């Protein structure tokens, strides 16, 4: 009753929005937020694809995807806390000491 | 006229082009994370556009 | 059918009536009546431990509803999973990550 | 059933667009939680009951709690975040939005050229996910436990105070 | 698919590395002993390496819908285990100067090795994704293990953000492929199509996004910009692991993906990979010209060498010796990078505090460290593809494979990039031999590792037949 292409288009829209939020924001926190949006959109795409074929592999890939999302969020927020501790700011333009 | 060995300079020309191209390519390594994300997205656009064209 | 759509209508009515009840409770409260330190890192640590062990708990949630269908093979696999989980928990306890008192 | 899908998808898109453009981190995280609830409703409209259950349990109930906790610990009372509004300048966001719109156009053009018989929405219960999770996909389960242990050790080592 | 005990025999190195992770973590929970935990980690990695023989006795088969074990899997499991053992050996003298905790390093190295083994045995998109993340997240920890150092924290943040973005791209591409195909197995990606309908747009777009994620992980142009920054900022044993084991395991699973998939011989995907390989070779050689820092130079070197490997990968569907060429080149590049990054690790060990530098200062090394200078100059000659070195044998294999499949643009790219590489590698070597103004057995073990790598490179450069014989012996399931 729901077209597969509609669910895939919804997932693509959310992935594109997450990527835009990851690019346009100097704050490290909003970059992590955009990463969470992107990985959740990819997991949503896996669920849509699994529900189309009637297979249980889509929700398995969702489970692995949100395990990755949880662990990456944990690591990224620990790094954010360390950056805020030792530099007292979260602007990512200032973290550019290696170049060339 | 020839005492500076012009053919040697004509064969040294590719080294000059290689140094200039390397200096031009090193401007992408500015050290900014947002530019690295942007370059990844640009390359994704380029790869997907090439796959759709071909 | 009719029983499942009746239960769907009942659940939808339940959700909207409860939400509307709390919303109009605040609306009546706001409408009636006259008018005249350094944050320690242990909180992040325990929140992250909650996140990780909640994902492992989700795996065990999936296993628990189909224990008979997976058999003793699934029991061995889940025992390995739970043993790795408990080894991580013992590690976190022993390195003082879960000790709050000095 | 399709009405639930379309309404929740619209809410998810709008909430995500409000997330990436807002300046206050708490309101951005609240909009993100709203989008996660909308995506869970999308999952429930597609028969993936376990996926929607974990979308509210884990993604909206554990990960966003961690983000909220970090935002609290940062003590953001206007600490070089609210004052700038640099991303709203068109010279900053027009380029990346154009790039992401081009990427969206290419992906949607790829998606629209696929064979589509529709999603029947037959409920795939958590019993089937548990059967296939501890059957064919069980090395994935054990190594996902190892992945979570890796994230645990990494985040503990980085995020200590001393 | 169920698991028989013979399938557990085929599961042996994964099981031994996982049990090593559990045992090392329980030993850390007992008491923080650096020497005991390092010994347990290297004992577990050696046990997996020698259990590869019992895996070879079992035979090639499939343990799951996910894992397939064969000679290909054994070869890349061995390469990953060798890189992990070398990383632990280099990490001990560097960690002796680290005033904070030291054993979480070995725990993360073990987990990353487990991810590499899973990528070696992978036959499924789920196993591919899980192996990539299982490699990437311990690398998030290890790249910023010295997070008090500014450059290490910078490299950790950059690698974490960019690798999460790449994993999102890879996951979304796999989701689109699964939407088109309906099966996540490698052999069923494009199987439902036929008779010229292979270039389906959703399948190609999903493979494109997967290519974006994988080419991030393989430091391929234009997903290459992180590599010098992360290689420079990371600790030197972490740079060793990230240059060797991650690239080797991910390129092995990419070889499996493009070998088994019916869409892997698509003309559009072949042309896109040709463009990526050409740009990778040329750009990674051109950007390493004016590099005065050895870490960034080796990062651009990694870009160029992965481009050469990609050239070998493009001719996989046309030729037949492409798998053999990739195996020989991967062994040569493994030993070359192990020696080079090991010399860098030994001269940067012990870790002299977070507030001090971590520079190598390669000028005039021979007059106080002659053996390390000899090893480093052999490694620089090997990375240049100069004969009497194993890197030349790899480059010869790549050129033979490219000539066999009429990939003339890639052949010219290899020639030009090899000349540019000759320039900067020779500059590094003569800087070693110019003029400039330890005391424990683990530093001696690191020196023995880089010396054995140098001897292997020289001997297998002048006599490459044993390596070719053991690489042709590793055939996957046709
Ligand atoms: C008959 C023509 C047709 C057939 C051609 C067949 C190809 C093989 C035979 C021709 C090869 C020509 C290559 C010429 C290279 C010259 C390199 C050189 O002179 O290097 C020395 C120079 C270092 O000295 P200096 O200038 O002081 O340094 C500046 C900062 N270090 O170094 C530098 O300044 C930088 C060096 C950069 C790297 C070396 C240059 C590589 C250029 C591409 C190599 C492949 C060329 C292919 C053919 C092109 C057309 C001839
Ligand atoms: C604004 C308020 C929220 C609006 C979105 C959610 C409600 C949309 C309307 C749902 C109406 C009920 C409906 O469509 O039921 C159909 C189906 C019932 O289940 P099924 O067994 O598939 O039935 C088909 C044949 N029996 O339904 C389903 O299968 C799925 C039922 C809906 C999904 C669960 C609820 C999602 C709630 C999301 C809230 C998001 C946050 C909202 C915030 C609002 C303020 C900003
Ligand atoms: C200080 C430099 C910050 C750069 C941020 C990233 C800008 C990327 C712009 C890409 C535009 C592409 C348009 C098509
Ligand atoms: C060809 C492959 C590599 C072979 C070995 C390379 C050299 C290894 C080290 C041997 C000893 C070198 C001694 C150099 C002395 C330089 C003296 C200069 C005086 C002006
Ligand atoms: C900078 C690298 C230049 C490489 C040139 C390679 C030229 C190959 C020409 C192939 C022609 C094939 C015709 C059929």
């Amino acid at each position: 009753m729901i077209p597969l292409q509609h669910g895939l288009i919804l997932a693509a829209i959310l992935f594109v929005l997450g990527l835009t939020g990851l690019v346009i924001r100097r704050n490290l926190l909003f970059m992590l937020i955009g990463l969470e949006i992107m990985i959740n959109a990819s997991a949503l795409a896996f669920v849509v694809a699994g529900s189309y074929w009637g297979q249980t592999d889509g929700q398995v890939m969702y489970i692995l995807a949100i395990s990755l999302a949880a662990a990456e969020a944990s690591i990224g927020l620990a790094l954010l806390l360390q950056l805020h501790r030792r530099r007292q700011n979260l602007n990512i333009d200032s973290v550019s000491e290696m170049r060339g | 006229l020839l005492k500076r060995d012009p053919l040697n300079s004509m064969m040294n020309i590719p080294a000059v082009l290689s140094r200039f191209a390397g200096k031009g390519l090193l401007l992408s390594e500015n050290g900014y994370l947002r530019w690295y994300v942007a370059s990844m997205s640009i390359g994704a656009v380029v790869v997907l556009a090439l796959l759709m064209v071909l | 059918s009719t029983e499942v759509i009746a239960h769907h209508w009942a659940f939808a009515i339940f959700l909207i009536v409860a939400i509307g009840l709390c919303c109009l409770m605040l609306v009546g409260g706001w409408f009636l009546g006259g008018r005249a330190l350094r944050l320690s890192a242990k909180f992040y640590l325990v929140a992250m431990f909650f996140v990780i062990f909640d994902v492992e708990a989700l795996y065990l949630f999936a296993w628990s509803t189909s224990i008979r269908e997976s058999g003793w093979v699934g029991f061995v696999e889940a025992a390995i999973f739970i043993f790795v989980l408990l080894a991580g928990l013992v590690y976190l306890v022993r390195i003082g990550a879960l000790d709050w008192t000095p | 059933m399709e009405f639930a899908f379309y309404i929740c998808g619209l809410i998810a898109i709008l909430a995500t667009l409000r997330v990436i453009t807002h300046t206050n981190p708490v309101h951005a995280l609240l909009y993100l939680i709203i989008s996660l609830l909308a995506i869970s409703g999308v999952f429930f409209s597609l028969g993936a009951y376990f996926a929607g259950a974990l979308e509210i349990i884990v993604y909206a109930g554990a990960i966003m709690v961690l983000f909220v906790f970090v935002v609290m610990m940062l003590n953001l009372g206007g600490s070089e975040i609210e004052q700038e509004r640099q991303w709203l300048k068109p010279q900053v966001w027009i380029g990346p939005a154009i790039l992401s719109a081009i990427m969206l156009v290419v992906i949607v053009y790829a998606i629209l050229g696929v064979n589509d018989q529709g999603i029947d929405g037959t409920p795939i219960s958590a019993k089937a996910v548990g059967i296939t999770l501890f059957g064919p996909y069980v090395l994935a389960v054990e190594l996902a436990s190892m992945l979570l242990l890796a994230g645990l050790v990494v985040a503990f080592h980085v995020g200590r105070e001393e | 698919m169920t698991i028989t005990p013979q399938n557990l025999i085929a599961l042996l190195p994964l099981l031994i590395v996982g049990l090593t992770v559990v045992v090392v973590m329980l030993s850390i929970a007992w008491r923080r002993n650096h020497f005991l935990n390092a010994t347990l980690s290297v004992i577990g990695l050696n046990a997996a390496l020698v259990s590869l023989w019992f895996v070879g006795q079992a035979g090639a088969m499939d343990v799951t819908p996910l894992m397939r074990v064969d000679g290909f899997a054994m070869l890349y499991t061995g390469l990953v285990l060798l890189a992990s053992l070398a990383t632990c050996t280099f990490a001990y003298p560097w960690l002796e100067g680290y005033n904070d905790n030291k054993d979480e390093f070995y725990l993360l190295v073990l987990i990353a090795a487990l991810g590499g083994i899973l990528l070696a045995n992978a036959n499924h998109l789920a196993s591919l994704f899980l192996g990539i993340e299982l490699i990437s997240l311990p690398l998030f920890g290890l790249v910023g293990y010295a997070f008090r150092q500014k450059r290490s924290l910078e490299a950790s943040i950059k690698y974490t953000i960019l690798s999460a973005a790449a994993s999102s791209f890879l996951l979304f591409g796999m989701a689109l492929v699964y939407a088109q195909s309906g099966d996540l197995s490698f052999v069923a990606l494009g199987k439902n199509l036929g008779d010229g309908m292979l270039n389906e747009p959703l399948l190609l777009a999903g493979f494109g996004l997967m290519i974006v994620g994988l080419g991030f992980k393989l430091s391929l142009v234009p997903f290459h910009l992180w590599t010098p920054d992360v290689y420079q900022g990371a600790p030197a044993p972490v740079s060793t692991f990230l240059a060797t084991a991650s690239k080797i395991a991910i390129f092995g699973v990419v070889m499996r993906l493009f070998l088994y998939a019916p869409v892997g011989d698509s003309e559009a995907i072949r042309v896109v990979l040709a463009i990526i390989a050409f740009a990778s070779i040329i750009f990674g050689n051109l950007m390493a010209l004016s590099q005065t820092n050895i870490k960034r130079l080796l990062g651009y070197s990694s870009i160029s060498h992965l481009g050469y490997l990609l050239v070998a990968l493009i001719a996989l569907q046309t030729g037949e010796m492409s798998m053999e060429a990739v195996g020989v080149y991967l062994a040569g590049y493994l030993f070359s990078s192990l020696g080079a990054f090991g010399v860098v690790s030994l001269m940067s060990s012990p870790y002299r505090g977070p507030d001090a530098d971590s520079l190598f200062s390669y000028r005039g090394l021979f007059w106080h460290r002659p053996i390390l200078a000899a090893v480093m100059t052999v490694m620089m000659l090997s990375l240049a593809g100069i004969p009497m070195t194993l890197g030349f044998i790899g480059k010869f294999y790549v050129l033979a494979v490219g000539v066999q499949a009429h990939l003339w643009w890639l052949v010219g790219a290899v020639v030009v990039g090899s000349a540019i590489g000759l320039y900067y590698y020779l500059r590094v070597a003569v800087s070693l031999y110019l003029h400039a103004p330890p005391s424990n057995w683990q530093y001696s073990a690191g020196g023995i590792v880089v010396l054995i790598s140098a001897l292997l490179v020289l001997v297998l450069g002048v006599w490459p037949q044993p390596l070719i014989s053991i690489v042709r012996l590793a055939m996957p399931l046709m």
